[PDB]
């Protein structure tokens, strides 16, 4: 089927039980090269996965779809197959190819989980090649309406809780809250933002540039230093990548940190998230679901020294940089979807039905 | 028709009795104007409902009657119409209307003999200003024959707390009505909070008398219970975070407001005639109930 | 027909004082049987009928030992059942075998939640942790003999005083090599510093997820809300009730005297007023994460859940 | 242009109209059939199920058929239904829906060969043109239609009423 990737030296004590990736020594080295045993779209999608050309959840999403639907129309029926059947085995590997490269995040699950729903849908009523279409029409029709469609929705009600004189505080390339401002910005209320970015995968500088191109006044500084602008700030508004079972809102490494300061200050904070991103898992604490992207890049050039050149010739030490964080529902105040403004703490009871 | 009568019969009956709260004589005077329409569509109902609904704004600005108003206008279309000759449509929602009302009347007996059962005999009532329903609970809280002591802090903006305090020791009951800037004091030996409502926003927190926030987190303070009865058309799906946020037609009607906002991490429970909920179930029976 | 009438008594009875049924699967299981033998062996023209008869029996079953709600809520729950029937077959011919079989099927996965929960345990620990519970409940020892088969974790169960019930656990666990220290209640807070999550059990989950537990957790809970520890409350689902936490406080289980101050003490019990209670209500905001055989939730949905099984009506039973 | 000469739809009619908000009580759309007619189509009883309705903004533009179950144009009354109407209705609809867009392609594209001062003189001559042809063919909707597909064989159908040459001249141009 498809190889395994190395661990990447030593991982945190803690957090054996998850894997050490490296975002160097791809898996695409040792596979058929006019991809046979694997699609062209998945090897193609996966390597690009490893190479971080794809970040945020929609982006994410988005692409899985897309070569997805690049599977589905190339695909024919071998002999005597209902679609139901050897489409979902059809599409097995594949997921695993991809959660090999770069671990799904909650909208992969959700969209193979909805993907799966759907292929198992199709009858034996339906033709080949009709249905075929069927159902490509159909995760196009979904990713519309339940993704895009949705931001606009959440544009909408957002809209409402910014009034004119406030600043706002964001984090990252959190494509949401980007298009949230650059919305709510062109309709008159006036306002600035505040990025927040960390290290080493800085990604505030996305939104960043996003919003200047927009004519909104921005101001860009590490989260260690978040405890000062905190006093100005008057409603923080994070991404939120995966909503959760108990409304413990998941997401980039910062947030939940951020939402703590920011509570202790007492801002009202805003996570902003769509009605899919809500795989109904639970987690309590930060650890029991996380990642753990190539740390070996933690390091930063310092004029001619950099601090950690020889990463493992120092055996007892041992890096790390999480890739998901989680606030809980206490600090988090509310949870804009297109369902409405709900209370993070009522996030299931409207949400799971 | 025209406001010229429609605001002058709602003043009339709103102001016939104090028992007779603000917002069911809004609904009532709804329900009139409906019982003089004389119109032949439902879309022009949709429409005139809110314009008297705006008319009826600026004689009352308290949640309730923009609350009663929206929720009415609301559920009264639910059963389903498929239009006959625009009168059956009329019977039908003059029905709705009837049942609604008479849902809200009962509302205030049904959550006085639910609440009655929770001031543990030999307590301290910590109210806040004089408030039907809260009236009519510790009424049928002494019906049951217990006993406790009522502080009623005195809401500064206008000494009415008092009048609580008159027709309620009307019912043999230790009053003692506190300066309302002392709240931070009887705090120490108040054995639960009990403050009217006047609205609630989605996330739990309620809209109440200016007075309402302070002692709100003085409970939290000191870990009493905090405990509030909201009639049951005192839902409104606005959203605040902080005390500006809310709408400044309700605040105002120097500088100093009316109504503020005491945030849902401080109330304890809600009592409704939708029985006795934890906050975040107020959201979301407030969201299946506009539905 | 008298059968019945004996069974009742010998239930209520063994209700009163009868240590044991232990488990409280099987107190729930030995009511469902009592539940099916009185639903099938008695007379009813209407189902309302039914509803009323039943709701008597279980008035009677609940004032007998209301510290005890799990006949309690089992009732209420299977009068749900009746009203689902009754409005299935209204918008009465045989619906008794449809009670029957919904009563079947309510009871086989009662007899398998034990094992929902151990299955979802594994999600919620790893090793080089530890653990810290309270008392004894079946359900906690399933959870965590079941996660000890993966890895070794270090459990540290806090004895209760009025009994060592706990001691029971901490020897059972100790039979799968699992790490296990046992600690004086009193001593809770001198290692709450180094518990990453707590696992309580209940005899209640009232309707906003104010647990009622062995007495000795209340301030399991508060000194689990001061060092921000969670607990993972494992309340199988059927343990809920819809009733809610301020009621008149005959609510703990005021137990004898014996336990704290035994009667070989002397003169001193002329005017000392000793107390004893088994039961510690617990307040919602300090419970972080349930546990149920659905999969996890948040003290929240408990609300959702009581409005789903319990039809609110029937909350005076 | 108002593709059709009669004040208000028809009693018991069937119409397409553009789903553009999701009100309290109805959809408050618009459609053509009067010179963009604005009817509320009544929210059902598992219609209002809505409220968990993912993107509840849906239907923020679509073409739905509707029926005009009570009227009263003295200010622009219409309320609409969608439970009404079966697929044959909304096969007869589509039929309708689809001549009614051919027309006023047609006739818009037409007219623009002239430029016309203002609103007025495109009521005058769609008033005059199309409603003589239409009345002529004996039936209110049904005649443009048919007028226009009959000029697929001499551009001169009607030519009695001869309208103008800039008309044939477009017609005969980008039609048959």
């Amino acid at each position: 089927q498809v190889p395994t990737r190395k661990d990447y030296g030593s991982k945190v004590s803690l957090f054996s039980h998850l894997p050490q990736y490296s975002r160097q020594n791809s898996l695409t080295q040792f596979m058929s090269i006019p991809s046979s045993v694997i699609h062209p779209a998945m090897v193609r999608l996966g390597l690009q996965y490893s190479q971080g050309l794809v970040s945020g959840s929609n982006a994410r999403c988005i692409a899985l779809l897309r070569a997805l639907q690049q599977v589905i129309q190339d695909y024919t029926t071998p002999p005597n197959e209902e679609l139901s059947r050897d489409l979902v085995n059809k599409l097995k590997p594949y997921m695993s190819f991809l959660t090999q490269c770069r671990p799904l995040s909650a909208s992969m699950h959700n969209a193979i989980k909805f993907l799966n729903k759907e292929i198992t849908s199709v009858g034996s009523s339906k033709r080949e090649e009709e249905a075929k279409s069927e159902l490509r029409a159909a995760i196009d029709r979904y990713v519309q309406e339940k993704i895009v469609l949705a931001a606009q929705a959440i544009s909408r009600f957002a809209y409402q809780k910014i009034s004119n004189g406030d600043v706002i505080l964001v984090y990252g390339c959190s494509s949401l809250v980007s298009r949230i401002l650059q919305e709510a910005w062109t309709e008159g209320r006036r306002f600035r933002v505040v990025v927040v970015d960390s290290r080493p995968w800085l990604e505030g500088r996305h939104t960043l540039r996003s919003l200047v191109h927009a004519g909104v006044p921005a101001s860009y500084l590490l989260i260690p230093a978040a405890s000062y602008v905190l006093p100005e700030v008057s409603k923080v508004l994070l991404g939120a990548h995966a909503l959760l079972a108990n409304g413990s809102v998941m997401s980039r490494v910062g947030t939940a940190q951020l939402a703590l300061v920011a509570r202790a200050h007492n801002v009202p904070v805003l996570v902003c998230c769509e009605t899919y991103k809500f795989c109904e898992r639970v987690q309590t604490d930060a650890f029991v679901s996380n990642e753990l992207d190539d740390p070996d890049d933690l390091q930063c050039k310092r004029g001619e020294h950099v601090a950690l050149a020889n990463w493992q010739n120092h055996a007892s030490l041992r890096l790390l940089n999480l890739v998901y964080d989680v606030t809980p529902p206490e600090l988090v105040d509310l949870v804009i979807t297109e369902l409405g403004m709900i209370p993070c703490s009522s996030v299931p009871v409207v949400l799971r039905v | 028709m025209d406001d010229k009568e429609l605001i002058e019969y709602f003043k009339s009956q709103m102001k016939e009795d104090p028992d007779m709260a603000s917002a069911v004589a809004a609904i009532r005077t709804l329900l009139e104007f409906l019982k003089r329409d004389k119109g032949e569509t439902i879309q022009g109902l949709r429409a005139n409902l809110t314009s008297a609904i705006e008319t009826l704004c600026g004689v009352d600005s308290s949640v309730a009657v923009s609350s009663g108003g929206e929720l009415f206008l609301r559920f009264i279309s639910l059963a389903s119409l498929e239009y006959s000759d625009y009168s059956k449509c009329k019977k039908i929602m003059i029905e709705r209307g009837e049942l609604f009302l008479r849902r809200i009347s009962l509302s205030r007996n049904k959550i006085a003999d639910l609440c009655h059962t929770f001031i543990k005999d030999g307590a301290t009532i910590l109210t806040h200003a004089y408030s039907r329903v809260v009236l009519r609970v510790l009424e049928a809280a002494v019906a049951a024959k217990k006993r406790f002591s009522v502080y009623v802090t005195e809401s500064q903006p206008d000494l009415s707390g008092k009048k609580m305090a008159k027709a309620l020791c009307h019912l043999n009951v230790p009053v003692t009505v506190v300066l309302d800037a002392a709240v931070g004091y009887i705090m120490e030996k108040a054995d639960l909070v009990i403050v009217g409502a006047e609205g609630v926003v989605e996330n739990g927190g309620i809209i109440n008398k200016i007075g309402t926030n302070q002692m709100a987190v003085c409970a939290k303070a000191q870990n009493k219970p905090f405990y509030v009865v909201a009639e049951s058309f005192k839902f409104v799906r606005l959203f605040p975070l902080n005390q500006q946020d809310v709408p400044d037609k309700f605040k105002y009607k120097e500088e100093h407001p009316w109504v503020d906002y005491t945030a849902p991490s401080l109330i304890t429970l809600l009592f409704t005639d939708l029985g006795v909920l934890t906050p975040s179930a107020v959201s979301d029976e407030l969201i299946k109930l506009y539905l | 027909g008298s059968e019945l009438s004996e069974r009742i008594e010998s239930f209520v009875e063994t209700l009163k004082r009868g240590g044991g049924p232990r488990s409280s699967e099987e107190m729930a299981r030995e009511t469902l049987g009592l539940l099916r033998q009185i639903i099938t062996d008695h007379r009813w023209s209407n189902a309302g009928e039914l509803m009323e008869l039943i709701r008597r029996e279980g008035r009677r079953m609940t004032a007998a030992q209301p510290s005890e709600t799990t006949v309690g809520n089992m009732v209420r729950r299977v009068l749900k059942i009746i009203r689902e029937e009754y409005g299935r077959l209204h918008g009465y011919a045989q619906l008794q075998s449809n009670i029957i079989e919904a009563i079947n099927e309510l009871l086989v996965e009662l007899e398998g939640t034990m094992e929902n929960i151990a299955a979802q345990a594994l999600e919620h620990i790893h090793s080089n942790e530890v653990i810290m519970t309270i008392g004894f409940s079946r359900t906690v020892e399933a959870f965590l003999k079941e996660a000890a088969r993966k890895r070794k974790f270090h459990v540290i169960v806090a004895e209760c005083a009025p009994f060592c019930q706990g001691h029971e656990m901490a020897v059972n666990l100790s039979k799968a090599g699992i790490e296990t220290t046992v600690m004086t209640d009193a001593a809770i807070f001198a290692v709450m510093s180094r518990v990453n999550k707590v696992i309580i059990g209940t005899k209640t989950i009232l309707a906003n997820g104010a647990l009622r537990a062995v007495t000795g957790t209340h301030t399991l809970a508060l000194a689990a809300k001061h060092h921000s520890t969670p607990l993972i409350v494992c309340a199988p689902m059927f343990k809920l009730s819809p009733q809610f936490p301020n009621e008149e406080d005959s609510f703990h289980k005021f137990v004898a005297p014996e336990e704290v101050l035994p009667f070989t003490e002397g003169d001193i019990l002329e005017k000392v007023s000793v107390h004893c209670p088994v039961f510690d209500y617990v307040p919602p905001e300090l419970i972080t994460l349930f546990i149920s055989n659905i999969g996890g939730n948040a003290p929240s949905y408990i609300y959702r859940l009581m409005s789903e099984l319990y039809h609110p009506d029937d909350h005076v039973l | 242009c108002r593709f059709y000469q009669h004040k208000f739809p028809e009693v018991e009619d069937v119409v397409m109209v553009n789903v553009r908000s999701i009100a309290e009580m109805g959809a408050y759309v618009s459609l053509l059939e009067y010179n963009n007619i604005e009817g509320m189509i009544l929210l059902s009883e598992l219609s209002r199920r809505r409220i968990r309705s993912i993107n509840k903004l849906i239907r923020i533009g679509r073409n739905e058929c509707v029926v005009v179950i009570r009227v009263d144009k003295e200010k622009g009354y219409i309320d609409l239904s969608k439970r009404r109407v079966s697929p044959e209705e909304a096969i007869k609809c589509e039929d309708k829906f689809t001549k009614s867009k051919t027309v006023y392609s047609i006739l818009r594209h037409v007219a623009e060969v002239l430029e016309y001062t203002k609103d007025e003189q495109l009521e005058s001559l769609f008033q005059r043109t199309a409603w003589v042809f239409d009345d002529k063919y004996k039936r209110p909707g049904y005649g443009a239609y048919d007028a226009f597909k009959h000029a697929v064989s001499d551009p001169s159908i009607l030519d009695s009423l001869d309208l103008n040459e800039d008309e044939r001249e477009v017609l005969i141009n980008n039609i048959n």
